[PDB]
């Protein structure tokens, strides 16, 4: 009888999601929320309902029924929310290009080789030798890096073998939603000294979302996440539509919370949070209908992908 | 923005202002009714320098030329301001590749236009180096550039960096350029810079020469066959194995090849002394459509955040191209 009487093993707000969710035996059919989709194989199934399982479950954008660009003055307003300017970056020099109008460094950054003005060096405080680990005035902020969104790293630097990520995602209804909780959540989270990066979306006609708002918090999440937590939980339900993602955990209306994926297998990596979880449900989902018993494949193929099924915002 | 400066040329030519039915472009109906093209680049101005260096040869050139351009109507260059007719219908190549509509006959036409393009006085002309590939980038980006690119851009451009045979290729390509006979070259060649009139019925016309200069012709043989190459293993698939992906992307090519080949003879056609002036020819155009596949990938990885295994595919075959060129213009059909 019980939503999680049958699905026995999986958090219950993932056995209440699944109730709207069959797939066909053979694994050519499935239905999400009465989203229909079909395909010629299994393997062709398993994409069109991970992509449905996303949309229907992760980003709440429904169809199962009868029914870009950057922003500069956006741009301006997330970019004039920005507590601070810069970020020190290491990286190791490879080379001093004495030029007249003005000295460069050749640096390898950890994601790129680039030519940097010398006058962004912190230490050391004179260009070391070639080979010798420098240390850069950065801009924190990158509007171009992650396309949709605007985004910025903290003032202090991230532990160096990153490790965990706690990903909160924030609902923002509207983009003045956004700069408001945008300028809220920068603020606790350098006040937290929190060792975090951040993006919010810089094109106004895309919201709402429920990762309108995206914060990844590196190291010790718990002091960023209070400080998160009780900066925005006034505006939870007013600037933050109240939904949000069945496979994370909710913090305040429109605020929740989850880890970035730790998949112990080779390809299977640089999914996001979303895609991963909805991905290995599609996949236990259609192992089912290849062969209760349902919630043994889910559960299984959560397992196989490093996500704790109980907890499915976190990982094994 | 720009638009001052746009209006003040348009009201000096007779053309009127920009009617509301139309760095940055314009194109459309003038006051005075007359159909225009607008191109804008930021400032002199090297870039309308070398466009201009073009419209001068071009007017020296019949209408019985397989290569056509929009006549020149006016131009600014110390604001940046370039106007020209607006082709009538006119319909991209990018459009016209994406429809399957650009077949072996306008491959054809296409190899003409740039065979012919090539045998037009060099005296006008920028002898300067056109940055492609850019070769300090293959260093180190300036910092401004990497604050202007996505993460699969930059993770793009690093792979490349990191990637000391590609690099070392692209050294040398560049450093033939001037032991080789040189041209009249385009420079920067893409399906976009091809247009045909009368809504992809009509004749055809080459565009864009802000890249205009006296060059190895092998850029623009290379850019012609690596669009092809870039089309047939990238954009006509934007979860499967790489072997899968390379296999589905290489029987694409062939598929392609046809298209390549027509250009090759249309280019000879028109340039049949082209081997006997330079037999590494098809080599280095070879090479040149190779890095363009990169140059295509970058580019592409613009509205991205990871590179996708078909981008990582296909920027593979790239890398097999400009470190096998030789074999890559027999497999190509430049021989
Ligand atoms: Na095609």
């Amino acid at each position: 009888a019980s939503p999680v009487a049958r699905h026995r093993g999986l958090a219950p707000r993932l056995a209440e999601a699944l109730d709207a969710v069959s797939v066909a035996p053979g694994a050519r059919r499935a239905s999400v929320a009465g989203r229909t989709v079909t395909a010629d194989s299994p393997r062709d199934l398993r994409g069109r309902l991970t992509n449905a399982l996303y949309e229907e479950l992760h980003a709440g954008r429904h169809r199962g029924g009868a029914v870009t660009l950057r922003d500069p003055a956006l741009e301006a307003r997330l970019a004039a929310a920005v507590p601070h300017r810069t970020t020190p970056t290491r990286g190791r020099l490879v080379e001093v290009l004495r030029r007249p109008d003005g000295d460069q460094l050749v640096v390898r950054l950890p994601e790129v080789t680039a030519r940097v003005p010398a006058d962004r060096l912190l230490s050391p405080s004179v260009p070391p030798a070639p080979g010798e680990t420098v240390e850069l005035a950065l801009e924190a902020a990158r509007p171009a890096l992650s396309p949709g969104f605007f985004y910025v790293m903290g003032s202090r630097p991230l532990p160096r073998p990153a490790g965990a990520v706690r990903r909160i995602f924030l609902h923002a209804r509207d983009a003045d939603a956004a700069v408001v909780l945008w300028g809220a959540a920068l603020g606790a989270l350098e006040e937290a000294a929190a060792l975090y990066h951040a993006k919010v979306l810089s094109d106004p006609q895309d919201f709402p979302r429920r990762d309108a708002v995206v914060l990844y918090l590196h190291g010790d999440h718990r002091p960023g996440e209070r400080a998160v937590t009780e900066a925005v939980s006034r505006y939870a339900g007013t600037l933050t539509g109240p939904d949000t993602s069945v496979f994370t955990e909710e913090l305040a209306p429109g605020v929740a919370a989850a880890w970035d994926p730790q998949d112990p297998r080779p390809g299977q990596s640089g999914m996001s949070f979303g895609q991963h979880r909805a991905f290995a449900l599609a996949s236990g989902l259609i192992d089912c209908a290849l062969a209760p018993g349902r919630a043994e494949h889910v559960v299984r193929a959560l397992r196989e992908a490093g996500i704790d099924p109980l907890h499915p915002q976190n990982n094994l | 923005d720009t638009v001052p400066a746009v209006n003040a040329l348009l009201l000096r030519l007779g053309l009127g202002r920009l009617d509301a039915a139309a760095n940055d472009n314009w194109a459309g109906p003038t006051t005075t009714g007359e159909q225009v093209f607008v191109k804008t680049v930021t400032p002199g101005c090297p870039e309308l320098d070398r466009s201009l260096s073009f419209e001068d040869l071009a007017a020296r050139l019949t209408p019985a030329s397989p290569l056509r351009s929009p006549g020149l109507l006016g131009a600014d260059p110390a604001a940046g301001v370039m106007v020209h007719r607006l082709v009538p219908g006119a319909r991209s190549g990018a459009e016209l590749a994406l429809d399957g509509d650009f077949d072996d006959d306008l491959c054809r036409s296409a190899g003409r236009a740039v065979g012919t393009l090539h045998g037009l006085p060099v005296d006008g002309l920028d002898t300067g180096e056109a940055p492609l590939p850019p070769l300090s980038w293959l260093k180190a980006l300036p910092w401004s550039a990497v604050q202007e690119r996505s993460m699969a851009q930059i993770a793009a451009w690093q792979l490349v960096q990191d990637d000391t045979e590609v690099v070392d290729a692209l050294h040398r390509l560049r450093d033939l350029e001037r032991t080789v006979p040189l041209a009249p070259a385009h420079c920067d060649l893409r399906f976009d810079q091809f247009i045909r009139a009368d809504e992809g019925a009509g004749e055809l016309y080459l565009v864009d020469w802000e890249e205009f200069r006296l060059a190895d012709p092998a850029r623009d043989v290379g850019a012609f066959a690596g669009e092809w190459l870039f089309h047939a293993t990238y954009s006509v698939f934007a979860g499967l194995t790489h072997e899968e992906i390379v296999a589905r992307g290489s029987a694409s090519l062939r598929r392609h090849l046809p298209r390549i080949a027509a250009f090759w003879q249309g280019y000879l056609e028109c340039r049949p002394q082209a081997l006997a002036l330079d037999a590494g020819l098809p080599e280095r155009a070879a090479a040149y459509a190779g890095w363009h596949m990169y140059d295509r990938l970058i580019a592409t990885a613009e509205s991205h955040a990871t590179l996708n295994p078909v981008a990582r595919a296909a920027a593979g075959i790239g890398r097999t191209v400009l470190l096998g060129p030789s074999a890559a213009a027999r497999t190509l059909g430049l021989s």
